[PDB]
């Protein structure tokens, strides 16, 4: 039958038994991708986590509320984006980030991308948190020049608050699958911890969901 | 990458003793480790083995009830409990290493031996000749034989030469009746049939002289059978 | 369950 | 503007290939198919007492 | 009366349950056991649901045939079909609970089991559901035979043992089988609509409906034969004079009312694995492969 | 300018040059041999142990150890005999993307989104593998990695260029540089003296690996390239795009052979391989399941299923004995 087979056996077994520890210690984890166009606020965004040689990915780690989450960079990748993006098929949740304050129609560009992303046939079924930068230069910007120049279609005053809601609801359009995903909202502010109690709220509620749809409701 | 092990000496017969042995230069975790015991003036025996984990232990019969082999990973560290000694265990124990997977070479390297005196087997391997006068000049052959095939079904013939040169511990020469061993010259082979092997030395040195050792490792009791001495 | 009592 | 000079000096060299009629190229590729048939197990089927896979 | 009743009503209904409890409960056991890889704690209560409820609604033959005339088949026969059928039934209804148990878990503290969920509680609690149920139904092995209560032929599978312990037996039966399910399934549901009414989205709502509905349906299926099980062992013991016709209609509820169980028992599996999505989605990608 | 109608005249004498040698086409001349029966391959052993989506495998030179690359960061040696998990190596960046067996045995190699080939040592006395060496150069994704003589790794980036390393001293010994898209893919002579590399832009180019020079361009394909394979003789190859189809040049008439395309099959190819004497054809579709063609008759001669999702890697021993699929359904599938 076997001589020496069985401890090449035993071997194999307990390299299986460390293989499914390793999964389970890893499937305890939030992964979350990070994007953005040209690294409009993604540094800052970042700079919020609490805790050289590779320069194709980065890797964030950070805990919350004894949540473990890891934030991946693919801003310097400069490839084409369908030949590599298949491979975070199986992320919790996408970070998009957005300069409010945009000129070479940047904020067109943000939409587009915004909409490659979102309608990506990889990404069906994966929430999108949206993160609008620069409130403050965005104020600033439309108490001095009027949002007509980017938006000659606006039938709108010039106040910060009906301004920002009416490119959160642009924004949040262009999502197609209305129904199968959902998109989270929120403006970025200087208070240390809220962006990422937001965030933890917007996880929570998307592996609420996700226990739904398993456990056999819905 | 060294074993040493410490816990010899005097012992009243009856009694009990803890041999130790530490491990120092390799992942211990990896490697099953096997008690050897070497009788003054005599070849050598096997006594225990333990797995990697601690899945499976095995014994020698002559052993069996008296002695327990146990394994510390974190410390790096192997004991072996004798309790109720007798007057036939008085020998130097070895320490060895053994990694089973697809082309590994178990047995590799081995520990120094801690002597340690009393006061007051299905398969057997023969090896004919006990001293060969041999010039260093000339190529040697010794020959080995075994009571049953050690030819498996698998195609692998497991037996394994040893070396052990006068006044330091056996090394391993060839595994599987064919493989030579890393860091070992070419000018040693190996050959055989199912019960018939055959080890050759084409040129001898100040270095090739020793006692050879053919194990067999088909059935566990892994009995060694007395070497072939070669001298001047 | 299925027994179908035989009382009475 | 020097890659469009890189590009001509490429081209030109690789102008410069003796090509072999694909009849005689086919040939050689049905020769080489042929000569080896009896040595594919996957096209030929072996017996079951040499297949390493049950 | 009660006889003639019982041989009219229980062959042709007990045949009909066979046929579909086991399309029904085959049908849901070969899909989940074909990829049983990656099988989530639900889906794994699911199968052993299904396989309870296959084995319940196949030895029910065994007595449809049985209600007819006689009965031929042993003592030996007679205790292996009887707890059999106990096991299947308290199986059903104590992963029923586990099914609601895990959903609560699953739903209300998502992220606490997300990030510290024991990865080997599935297979212990359904190894300890399976022996707590053979521990419930071993009273019918040992003590149960064949009897003789034979002035006319009849004596097919009924106890042979006091009315005191048929009793024990019978408050045992409610208590447990009913009480448990409908105290666990209670409490974890209302949790988990609370849970999901505060919080906002597009399937809540279909959760809560499929949560109801399934609440709804095991209550209102269970309620009649425990409730009538409950008014005879309660009643017949002081409550009244139990005259003559009480007994036949006694009877007559309690065979239709376990016929109304038996159709919630092979309701289950369309309700609980055939409404959600991936269960729907596995199922056509088995199909396609064949 | 001066130089743009030179490169066009230059490239309708190539035109010119290549057609007047195609006298005749295979298809035409292969048609009066035997068509090769209904090919049944029946999966023998089932690769189970990963935990995401296999991205790359490579058969050992012994034809019974393979390596398998995941999603999840691991590399996996098994004994494809008796399905023994060798080796397990946890990688420092879970992102890999390709997997390599060094001919000799002792290294294996892997790469990904890290930009960095990682080659581990085997071998140890330690009785563990431990990273022998970190590449580092390319400025893209890694996409294959294939070793030339255990010393000297040829590797190949989404960076445009491929290169050959020197592992002793992790320099690029030599830089091919050329492509204008993505190079997804090469393939080494059986002589290891020349290899072919797939791109982005519908093209493959025939590099010599001394003095870094290009031979020949082959063009055809309509969609990128994302696999490619040497004919067993070395004076073929065959390339799979996403435009559902595989085509088969040949070196020396310096223009294409061949071309495998059916009207039910619309999905990009992801994988391709040849068989130990050259007449078969093995094709990893998106369709989930693999197409054994007929190298020389260009029609199916048979169709591999049994995956539940997109078969991303395929290989054949050296000895033709079995065919090893892998897919994002983390199983790995040997058919004899
Ligand atoms: C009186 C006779 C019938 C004894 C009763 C015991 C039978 C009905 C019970 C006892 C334990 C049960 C098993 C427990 C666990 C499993 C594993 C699951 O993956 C499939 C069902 C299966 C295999 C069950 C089938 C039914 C079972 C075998």
């Amino acid at each position: 039958l076997s001589a020496e087979d069985k401890a090449a056996v035993e071997r194999s077994k307990m390299i299986d038994r460390n293989l499914r520890e390793d999964g389970e210690k890893a499937a305890r984890e939030v992964k979350l991708l990070l994007l953005g166009a040209g690294e409009s606020g993604k540094s800052t965004i970042v700079k919020q986590m609490k805790i050289v040689k590779t320069t194709g990915i980065v890797e964030t780690h950070f805990t919350f509320k004894d949540l473990h989450f890891k934030m991946f960079d693919v801003g310097a990748q400069r490839s084409e984006r369908k030949k590599w993006i298949h491979c975070f098929e199986g992320v919790t949740a996408i970070i998009f980030c957005v300069a409010l304050s945009d000129e070479m129609n940047r904020m067109h560009e943000s939409m587009k991308l915004f909409d490659s992303i979102c309608n990506n046939k990889w990404f069906t079924d994966t929430s999108i948190i949206l993160f609008l930068n620069k409130k403050d230069l965005f104020e600033e910007k439309i108490k001095k020049s009027p949002l007509t120049i980017c938006y000659p279609e606006y039938a709108g005053s010039n106040t910060y608050e009906e301004a920002a809601a009416y490119i959160q609801c642009q924004f949040e359009d262009l999502n197609k699958r209305k129904d199968t995903k959902e998109i989270y909202t929120h403006f970025t502010c200087s208070t240390d911890t809220k962006n990422v109690q937001f965030v933890f709220d917007a996880v929570t509620d998307v592996i609420i969901k996700n226990n739904l749809k398993d456990c056999g409701l819905f | 990458v060294q074993l040493v092990e410490s816990g010899g000496g005097l012992v009243q017969p009856g009694g009990s003793r803890k041999l130790s042995c530490s491990a120092s230069g390799f992942a211990f975790s990896s490697f099953g480790m096997h008690w050897v015991r070497q009788a003054p003036e005599k070849g050598l025996e096997w006594v225990a083995y333990i797995s990697s984990g601690s899945g499976t232990i095995y014994y020698a019969d002559t052993v069996k009830g008296r002695f327990t082999i146990s394994r510390d990973d974190p410390k790096n560290t192997l004991f072996l409990q004798m309790t109720s000694l007798r007057s036939e265990d008085t020998a130097m124990y070895y320490c060895v290493r053994s990694i089973y997977y697809y082309g590994s070479s178990p047995f590799d390297f081995w520990g120094q031996g801690t002597t340690l005196t009393v006061s007051s087997s299905d398969i057997v391997m023969t090896q004919a000749t006990s001293s060969v006068p041999v010039t260093p000049g000339e190529s040697v052959s010794i020959s080995c034989r075994s009571s049953k095939s050690l030819l498996h079904s698998n195609g692998n013939t497991y037996l394994y030469w040893f070396l052990q040169r006068p006044g330091q511990s056996p090394q391993l020469l060839i595994y599987r009746m064919s493989n030579l061993a890393s860091g070992v010259p070419d000018r040693f082979s190996g050959s055989g049939s199912g019960t018939a092997f055959t080890l050759t030395i084409s040129r001898l040195e100040a270095e090739d002289v020793g006692v050879y050792y053919c194990m067999q490792h088909l059935e566990y009791p892994l009995t060694f059978g007395a070497g072939t001495k070669l001298e001047l | 369950v299925p027994l179908s009592r035989t009382v009475r | 503007i020097a890659q469009a000079r890189k590009l001509v000096e490429q081209l030109k060299m690789e102008a410069n290939i003796d090509r072999i009629k694909v009849s005689k190229a086919a040939a050689d590729l049905m020769a080489y198919c042929e000569a080896h048939a009896k040595e594919d197990p996957l096209l030929t089927p072996v017996p079951a007492s040499e297949n390493p896979f049950r | 009366f009660s006889l003639n009743f019982d041989r009219a009503f229980l062959p042709a209904l007990y045949s009909l349950l066979f046929l579909l409890g086991l399309l029904g409960n085959g049908a849901v056991a070969a899909v989940l056991l074909s990829r049983r890889t990656a099988l989530s704690s639900t889906d794994t209560f699911l199968l052993h649901l299904a396989v309870a409820d296959t084995l319940l609604v196949l030895t029910l033959p065994l007595w449809a045939v049985d209600a007819a005339v006689q009965w031929v088949f042993g003592s030996g026969l007679c205790k292996v079909a009887g707890a059999l059928f106990n096991i299947n039934f308290y199986a059903g209804a104590l992963l029923l609970a586990c099914i609601s148990f895990d959903r609560y878990l699953n739903i209300v503290h998502a992220t606490q089991l997300y990030r510290r969920g024991p990865p080997a509680r599935v297979t212990l609690t359904c190894l300890a559901v399976w022996g707590l149920c053979l521990l419930f139904a071993l009273p019918d092995f040992i003590f149960l035979s064949a009897h003789h209560d034979e002035r006319l032929n009849a004596t097919h599978c009924q106890y042979n043992f006091p009315q005191v312990g048929r009793t024990a037996l019978r408050v045992l039966q409610l208590v447990a089988g009913f009480l448990l399910p409908l105290l666990v399934m209670a409490y974890c549901y209302a949790h988990i609509l609370a849970v999901l009414l505060v919080s906002r989205g597009q399937r809540r709502l279909r959760a809560m409906r499929l949560v109801v509905v399934v609440v709804v349906a095991f209550a209102l299926c269970w309620t009649p034969y425990h409730l009538v099980v409950l008014v005879d062992i309660l009643m017949d013991l002081g409550a009244l004079a139990r005259n003559c016709g009480r007994e036949s209609r006694v009877d007559v509820a309690k065979s239709v009312t376990s016929g109304l169980g038996y159709m919630h028992c092979c309701l289950n599996p369309l309700l609980y694995a055939f409404v959600g999505v991936k269960f729907r989605e596995r199922m056509w990608m088995l199909l396609l492969r064949l | 300018d001066q130089l743009r109608q030179e490169a066009e005249q230059l490239k309708n004498q190539i035109r010119d040059a290549r057609k007047a040698c195609a006298d005749a086409t295979l298809s035409q001349i292969t048609n009066n041999i035997d068509p090769v029966g209904r090919i049944q391959m029946r999966t023998r052993r089932t690769l189970r142990g990963h935990l995401a989506k296999i991205y790359a495998m490579h058969w050992g030179t012994d034809s019974r150890l393979l390596v398998s690359a995941s999603q999840d960061g691991k590399l996996i040696i098994w004994d494809s005999y008796t399905t023994n998990k060798v080796h397990a190596i946890p990688l420092r960046s879970s992102w890999v993307m390709t997997c390599a067996y060094a001919p000799s045995g002792n290294y294996v190699a892997c790469g990904g989104l890290d930009n960095i080939c990682s080659i581990y040592n085997l071998k140890t006395r330690e009785g563990n593998v431990r990273v022998s060496r970190e590449l580092a150069g390319h400025t893209g994704y890694l996409s294959c990695c294939r070793f030339l003589d255990d010393n000297q790794i040829v590797t190949s980036s989404g960076d445009t260029t491929c290169a050959l390393w020197d592992i002793e001293t992790g320099q690029q010994t030599t830089t091919f540089t050329g492509h204008t898209g993505d190079v997804m893919s090469l393939s080494l002579a059986p002589d290891t003296r020349l290899f072919v590399s797939g791109a982005c832009d519908a093209s493959a180019k025939l590099w010599d690996v001394r003095e870094g020079m290009c031979r020949q361009t082959f063009t055809g394909h309509e969609s990128d390239i994302n696999a490619i394979c040497f004919f067993p003789n070395g004076n073929a190859f065959a390339t799979g795009s996403d435009d559902a189809t595989c085509r088969l040049f040949d070196l020396r008439a310096d223009q294409e052979l061949m071309t495998y395309s059916h009207d039910n099959i619309i999905c990009g190819i992801t994988s391709v391989s040849f068989s130990k004497s050259g007449r078969l054809l093995l094709a990893g579709y998106d369709d989930f399941n693999c197409n054994v063609w007929d190298a020389l008759k260009a029609d199916r001669a048979g169709v591999l299923a049994g995956h539940d999702n997109r078969v991303s890697c395929l290989g054949v021993t050296d000895d033709g004995m079995a065919v090893a699929t892998g897919s994002w359904d983390s199983f790995l599938k040997i058919w004899n």
